């Protein structure tokens, strides 16, 4: 029942995100409500998520594979959907597996954006 | 490429009286009571009006000299020939009288002295009083006080009538 | 097809972009209509300011001689969408451009604007939120920005936008001379019989004291200042009104362009792929060849 | 279409048509009295103060349960949902007539004001992480139920 709720809310959602870009198209971001742009900052972090490095596309891609369980995938989406990661950067779901590395790269990309400031910060 | 001034698209002007003309017997004073370029009353016809501006408190009547007044914080009365009172409060602002028979009073706010209420007048009064103890410098506590100085002409206002 | 979806698709999103287009005419109906009250309230507040600042000089002359900075404000719209406001006053501007130029413009458009095109006389922009009403404070906002950008000014001029009616929105000039301009021109019209009308107006002020001139001088200027915005916001909600109604004829004649090409492309499509089947049709009949026929002919 | 933007107004035809629109929602066909008499309580108003997400719980137990008889409340004679045989007499007889619209308004209302006092009064007061995911997955297992 759960992997089928989670299947159906990334749908709706996902659908409800189209709708919302031409808005963003002609009105602009600024003019969608509290609860549109929560469904477009949640749902960008959805179509990004979805995406998967594949252990044979390395040559193509340069990262390694990864493999994940069906049980790791419908717990991330569902925490997900419901807003657990909304603090998370966007670009921490992009080209990664599970949770957990989500968790990794956007700590990666902390401590970066870090080192950028420290450099920018001497200067 | 010459630009119109924003007053040509104005057509209601000041008339003057020239000062080398005959008087005349005026029973009704025009007042013209405006707040943040909004007119509450417009060329009403009032028995009188009366202002406390800095120095005091005026009585205009129809024909009074042409004087400008600077307002402080406190109740206007206008009386109309029915005898009736309409009372407002304001909180600053200028008062141009003419010896045509004209007073524009023109001011930052302007409300009703029925809207405001003496409740909510006294609590405020003690809230910036107890600021004014504890406030930081020589210039809060000149802030402080503008606020109570404004508060207490409300309450005494209110307590009057 | 593909090639036909492609008209189906590009009609699709021309007719939301109506809807959303549709919905934005709505919402700035309510504005023009909520801010329609100002017509009836307005006209009266600045009279005495008339004869405070009122003085059609010549055009030449008060430019020329720019002994001091000359503090310039347009007032512009934060949004686009509004029109030929903020091109107008930028011509405006473009066309009293002087070495003693200062400008302090209103508005984000405003700013981006001023900040690209003039990058060594602007200054920097005041920003509002269009939340609460135009009031008193933020006039004073204004003017107190004004005088520190140039307090040795010569002029603080607001070039602004009135709305004489829903379908006409002129450029309007408030030219506010400096304390020291002011006194000596107030002086002038006290003593000499010159500026007849400003005489017992000048003479009331110069029995006071200076403290209050100065008062009234900065009151009367904000007052200026609060009109201007004002009649700007009124203008620009109706000319938005007006513009939003343009984009909805430009969207509707792309979907009576785009609906031609479609339905032209039916057309198109039916025949030619008919033609196909039947040259094929008639390509096999051609090579097809009748054989002897065995029948017996002789009995007949 | 005008309220996509401009932060939409609920007014009654607003508040009606979206509960409307979410009781179509449903995966099996519908008794013909369990879905005349759910579009006769969203028609006359009934669900004007049940919130959007709830409609179907709403539905479920109108239909599957009797809130009357849970409170021992319930004052009708004959007219009550788990009387399956009074699709008939509807059919004969619309709700809009004598014999059956006083009892149906009498249970409509008690239904409401059980639901609205009881359930829903809950649901609003949900602050948990497994209160709110068991909420969600009741109202998802509604929505296919009925
Ligand atoms: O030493 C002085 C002398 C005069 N003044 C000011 O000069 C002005 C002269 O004002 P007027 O001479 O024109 O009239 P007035 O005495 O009736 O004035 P009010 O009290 O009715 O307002 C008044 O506003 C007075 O306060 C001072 O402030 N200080």
């Amino acid at each position: 029942v759960d992997h089928y709720n989670v299947a159906q809310d990334v749908v709706q959602m996902l659908t409800k995100y189209r709708e919302l870009q031409d808005i963003i198209a002609v009105l602009g971001i600024d003019e969608l409500s509290e609860e549109d742009k929560l469904i477009v900052d949640r749902a960008r972090k959805l179509v990004k998520f979805l995406s998967q490095p594949f252990q044979v596309a390395e040559v193509f891609t340069g990262m390694t594979g990864h493999y994940v369980q069906l049980d790791d995938t419908i717990d991330s989406f569902s925490g997900l959907l419901m807003g657990t990661y909304d603090q998370v950067p966007e670009m921490a779901f992009y080209m990664v597996g599970g949770i957990n590395s989500v968790l990794e790269k956007a700590k990666k990309m902390a401590e970066e954006a870090a080192e950028l400031e420290k450099m920018r910060r001497a200067r | 490429h010459d630009l119109p001034e924003g007053f040509e698209f104005m057509e209601h002007k000041v008339v003057n009286k020239d000062i080398h003309a005959p008087h005349e017997n005026l029973e009704t004073l025009r007042l013209t009571l405006t707040r943040q370029d909004e007119f509450l009353l417009r060329e009403e016809p009032v028995k009188c009006v009366t202002v406390t501006g800095t120095n005091g408190e005026y009585g205009i009547y129809p024909g009074h000299a042409y004087k400008i007044v600077q307002l402080n914080p406190s109740p206007l009365t206008v009386e109309y020939t029915d005898g009736t009172t309409k009372k407002y409060f304001v909180s600053g602002g200028f008062a141009h009288i003419n010896n045509e028979g004209s007073c524009d009073v023109n001011t930052v706010e302007c409300t009703l002295l029925d809207d405001l209420d003496l409740a909510i007048a006294e609590k405020e009064l003690a809230a910036q009083q107890a600021a004014l103890g504890s406030a930081k410098d020589d210039k809060a506590k000149s802030v402080v006080e503008i606020r109570i100085s404004v508060i207490e002409a409300v309450i005494a206002a209110l307590k009057h009538h | 097809s593909g090639k036909l979806r492609l008209y189906k698709e590009k009609l699709e999103g021309y007719n939301r972009f109506y809807s959303i287009v549709k919905t934005i005419k709505m919402v700035t109906l309510a504005k023009y209509r909520a801010a329609q009250g100002r017509i009836r309230t307005r006209d009266f507040s600045l009279r005495y300011t008339e004869l405070a600042f009122s003085k059609p000089q010549a055009s030449r002359d008060a430019v020329v001689a720019a002994k001091n900075a000359l503090v310039y404000i347009p007032i512009t719209t934060n949004r686009g969408s509004c029109g030929a406001l903020n091109s107008n006053i930028v011509r405006c501007i473009d066309s009293v451009v002087s070495s003693k130029m200062v400008l302090m413009p209103v508005g984000k458009r405003g700013i981006d604007s001023f900040s690209k095109l003039y990058p060594d006389e602007f200054r920097y922009g005041i920003i509002n939120d269009m939340k609460e009403s135009m009031h008193f404070g933020y006039a004073t906002f204004v003017i107190e920005n004004a005088y520190e950008v140039s307090k040795d000014a010569d002029r603080y001029q607001v070039i602004f936008n009135r709305f004489v009616s829903a379908g006409v929105q002129r450029n309007a000039v408030y030219n506010i001379p400096s304390y020291e301009k002011w006194k000596e021109d107030l002086a002038d019209a006290a003593s000499s019989d010159n500026q007849k009308n400003r005489y017992l107006f000048a003479n009331a002020l110069q029995n006071e004291e200076e403290q209050l001139i100065r008062d009234f001088f900065d009151f009367h200027a904000a007052l200026a200042v609060l009109n201007a915005v004002g009649e700007n916001e009124l203008s620009e909600q109706a000319a938005r009104l007006v513009a939003v109604e343009g984009q909805l004829t430009n969207i509707s004649s792309l979907q009576q362009r785009t609906s031609s090409l479609y339905n032209k492309t039916r057309q198109f499509g039916i025949t030619a792929a008919l033609i196909e089947i039947l040259s094929a049709m008639s390509s096999l009949e051609g090579n097809a060849m009748k054989g002897v026929r065995r029948n017996k002919f002789w009995e007949g | 279409a005008d309220s996509v933007g401009g932060q939409q107004v609920q007014t009654i035809p607003m508040i009606r048509g979206a509960r409307f629109v979410a009781l179509f929602n449903q995966k099996q066909p519908s008794y013909f009295m369990n879905a005349i008499v759910s579009l006769y309580a969203c028609l006359n108003g009934y669900l004007d103060d049940v919130k959007v997400q709830y409609v179907k719980f709403y539905e479920y137990l109108l239909v599957h349960r009797d809130l009357g008889i849970m409170y021992g409340t319930a004052k009708n004679k004959f007219f009550y949902m788990y009387v399956q045989e009074l699709n008939y007499l509807i059919r004969f007889f619309t709700l809009n007539s004598p014999i059956l619209h006083g009892e149906l308004e009498e249970m409509l209302k008690q239904h409401t004001h059980l639901f609205l006092q009881h359930y829903q009064s809950k649901m609003n007061a949900i602050k948990s992480e497994k209160d709110v995911k068991a909420l969600k997955n009741l109202l998802y297992s509604c929505k296919r139920a009925v």
